């Protein structure tokens, strides 16, 4: 399952 | 440590450059150096620490899963023996992943969590603690495996308790914590019903609070709500 | 070296696993270990060496270009002074890139090129030599810069001379060499007309030989021909 | 300008 993604700051 | 001679502000500046350059191992090393200066981190600095390490460990986890799949295939009936290499290399990647998780956990324990008194900082770090124990649980098999899973659960639970008391139901950190703890329930703790219940209740309670938000806050909260809904769709 | 205790066959096996895992630094270290066993490389092993290092250096070059652009912007009129950090970090990435290029060049010189007698191996390694000197030229500024550019030119030229004598005009290595040497002319040597002429002649001579090829060979040759045409389209 | 790409082996 997908967890929280990590977009650029 | 190798960043001991560099100014805190310079380490933060270089972390931001490393992000732009997609140099996440460098980013993580700069942020580790910044934490080791001993001062508390601002909101922006906490996000840089998290981005750096999530990118590093994410790459390691993806590699580990590729190797573990190959290793699984090798142990099926009919498979030709190819020697110890796949296990050895999976083990190498696993040890490196464990090392990074231990490093992040070590920063949290020395001394980020103990100095974090505001809900936004404390919840953020306890969420991180749960996540990196969850990554350790994904690769665990030995005598301490139950303890690793329980350490992730305990961290997430403390984060949840504080977030429910101290943060609105739309707070992005609260939402992301709930998302990740639901994934823990589903993927690690063999508790799909708890996962589903947590995602549903979190979504519903956030929906009900959206009316209080600015346009900008709404965007961030609704993005994470959609991620909760995506998982609910997958799981049901 | 740290791979000295691992069997050659195991290093090759692990290089292939590392590729699947997208672990290109590991892949390169395994292939370096395999070259250092002292035996010549097969066609497949040459391709693994090349893939590993092109992925590593490609990531470093992309990072360097991002940092060099930021550094350039900083030196424009109107730009606020932000201290030495951007230059320092560009320099760090540059030094690491130079190190990797020097390592690859060192493998070629000790002793891959001198033992390569067949055209497919020798052209392949001289093409590599030209490419890694070209990457060094991209970041060079000092007293040896002209010499670095001339070292890339000399390697490419020797490769071209052998390929023209010994390989058909559709050979993928010959084609890729011509593509990269044309890029050298355009991007490094300030010779866009030579770049265009080489790409055109290479394309035309390959076209004329496609009739001799199997369906499978045709696919590979036409793919690289299209890359030559793409550059011609960009340059004209 | 693009140089020769590096597909998987
Ligand atoms: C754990 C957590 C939760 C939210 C945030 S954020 O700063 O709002 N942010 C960046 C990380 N990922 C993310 C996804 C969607 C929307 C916002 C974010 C940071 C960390
Ligand atoms: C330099 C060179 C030229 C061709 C080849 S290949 O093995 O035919 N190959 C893999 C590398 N890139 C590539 C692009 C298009 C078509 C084939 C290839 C290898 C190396």
């Amino acid at each position: 399952t997908p967890s929280l993604p990590t977009p650029p700051t | 440590g190798a960043m001991g001679s560099m100014e805190r502000a310079s380490l933060i500046q270089k972390a931001k450059l490393a992000e732009q350059a997609e140099r996440y191992e460098d980013m993580a090393a700069f942020m580790k150096g910044a934490v080791e200066k001993g001062e508390e981190l601002s909101n922006e600095e906490r996000n840089l620490l998290s981005v750096a390490y999530k990118n590093v460990v994410g790459g390691q986890r993806a590699a580990w899963r590729v190797l573990s799949s190959i290793e699984q295939k090798s142990n099926e009936e009919g498979s030709e023996e190819k020697g110890p290499e796949v296990r050895e290399y999976r083990e190498k990647v696993e040890t490196e992943l464990q090392g990074v998780c231990d490093t992040v956990l070590g920063l949290l324990d020395s001394h980020l969590i103990k100095e974090a008194g505001d809900a936004e900082s404390r919840v953020f770090y306890l969420k991180m603690k749960g996540d990196y124990y969850r990554y350790l649980a994904e690769v665990a098999t030995g005598d301490d495996k139950k303890r690793i899973i329980d350490s992730a659960r305990s961290a997430y639970q403390e984060a949840m308790d504080i977030s429910k008391k101290e943060m609105p139901p739309t707070n992005p950190i609260r939402l992301g914590l709930a998302l990740n703890f639901s994934v823990f329930h589903y993927e690690i703790a063999n508790s799909p019903e708890e996962a589903i219940s947590l995602a549903k209740t979190t979504f519903d309670e956030a929906m009900a609070d959206l009316h209080t938000l600015s346009e900008d806050s709404y965007k961030d909260s609704t993005l994470i709500m959609q991620l909760l809904r995506d998982n609910l769709t997958l799981w049901t």
